[PDB]
């Protein structure tokens, strides 16, 4: 089987910049290479066939070149909608094989998160569990710190974070930190606090509530 | 590494 | 137009078998081959096989003994079946069609089918509101959401107001809890002045358990 090596694994660029993805083959494959885009939650989308040939419905900014073992996909001026993974495919040798892919990330200006907090619903409390959700909305860059405190007691290990993929429109990220307790522990305490640290904030933002 | 939840490299 | 629509996601026990149906439209199976590709964390995109116009099949070498593809031309259906699955066979399975009948440049893909291989049991989620308030409000904008908790396996689909609300929506990737069950939240920001006039509903659909819940979210 032909091994296709895509390098680097991650590309980070600013809008309007030209960008190139590389695909190297373990032996000559002529111009038998196709390129694909995969967006968040998407199926692969065909961009270029046979190294350089265009595809109906694909923006002109996408092109491809190369022959033999060294191939290049190019976007002449990156947009935010280009945030995706890119894969190469050879079909000179059976079976057709794919590269491991390159991730395309966009830079943008620092944006502080909007911070919101949600107490557990009475509904969930009936089930005997309490989730407190802290939301960090539309921020950049991705790095952030979320610290939970219950009645001035620092929480550790009892929360889980999730971060969205980069927004294809504004290039931001959003994050949820969920603190989980039993109903009993939740009822034994008053003050629930989510403290947020981020590069876009000149001081930590604390969002909190008193149970009741 | 490919993530089945998001269909994106992580 | 040309479309490939696969059967929904689900759970399959280890050592058992996997079956996916690909229903096509906008072209005839008698004129095009249908290919099967998968995408796994371990090996990324792998070409699995193909059933051609005339019924001939090709299978990638490592799968020749545990893979069968069949079809009903009149029904425009292609059937993918794979035996003795292990946990690393957990992957997204795609059916696909090339530009020309004989080629392999895949211009048309099905939506994919997330197949989880695990000994565990299918469990539907509970849906709880993330109610908007003064503590989720800033500058005329309120945030609200739904907590989709304790389901297995992935995935769940979440929409808002039956698809009519898409702007400002963030559905977070599921996280696996120590219980071995998944949980996620879906949020959306709206003008706070619409809270007294507009209804907000998260439509949650966990296909592997055939569980559909519509959760109204109020301040």
């Amino acid at each position: 089987d032909i091994l296709l090596t895509q390098s680097p694994v991650i590309l980070s660029v600013s809008p309007g910049e030209r960008v190139s993805f590389s695909c190297r083959a373990s032996q000559s494959i002529g111009t038998n290479i196709h390129w694909y885009q995969q967006r968040t939650n998407g199926s692969p989308r065909l961009l270029i066939k046979y190294a350089s040939e265009s595809i109906s419905g694909i923006p002109s900014r996408f092109s491809g070149s190369g022959s033999g073992t060294d191939f290049t996909l190019s976007i002449n001026s990156v947009e935010s909608e280009d945030i995706a993974d890119y894969y190469c495919q050879q079909n000179n040798n059976w079976p057709t094989t794919f590269g491991a892919g390159t991730k395309l990330e966009l830079k943008r200006t620092v944006a502080a998160p909007s911070v919101f907090i949600f107490p557990p619903s009475d509904e969930q409390l009936k089930s005997g569990t309490a989730s407190v959700v802290c939301l960090l909305n539309n921020f950049y860059p991705r790095e952030a710190k979320v610290q939970w405190k219950v009645d001035n007691a620092l929480q550790s290990g009892n929360s889980q974070e999730s971060v969205t993929e980069q927004d294809s429109k504004d290039s931001t990220y959003s994050l949820s930190s969920t603190l989980t307790l039993s109903k009993a522990d939740y009822e034994k305490h008053k003050v629930y606090a989510c403290e947020v640290t981020h590069q876009g904030l000149s001081s930590p933002v604390t969002k909190s509530f008193n149970r009741g | 590494q490919f993530d089945l939840s998001t269909r994106r490299l992580k | 137009q040309v479309q490939l629509k696969q059967s929904g996601p689900g759970l399959v026990q280890p050592s058992q078998s996997l079956s996916i149906t690909c229903t096509v439209s906008g072209f005839s199976l008698t004129n095009y081959g249908v290919h099967w590709v998968r995408q796994s964390p371990g090996k990324g995109l792998e070409w699995l096989g193909v059933i051609w116009s005339g019924g001939n099949t090709d299978y990638n070498t490592p799968f020749t003994s545990r893979l069968s593809i069949n079809k009903d031309n009149s029904k425009s259906q292609v059937f993918f079946k794979m035996n003795s699955l292990q946990s690393n066979d957990t992957a997204i399975y795609y059916c696909a069609r090339a530009l020309t009948y004989y080629d392999y440049e895949f211009a048309y893909w099905g939506q994919g089918t997330l197949v989880t291989v695990s000994a565990a049991s299918t469990k539907g989620p509970s849906v709880f509101p993330l109610a908007p308030s003064s503590k989720s409000t800033s500058g005329g904008t309120a945030a609200l959401g739904c907590l989709v908790k304790d389901y297995f396996p992935e995935p769940v689909t979440v929409s808002w107001n039956s698809g009519a609300l898409t702007s400002g929506v963030h559905t977070f990737p599921a996280v696996l809890q120590s219980s071995g069950l998944y949980s996620l939240s879906s949020v959306v920001t709206v003008p706070s002045s619409s809270l007294g006039t507009q209804t907000y509903i998260c439509n949650v659909n966990h296909k592997p358990s055939n569980t559909k819940v519509d959760k109204r979210v109020e301040p």
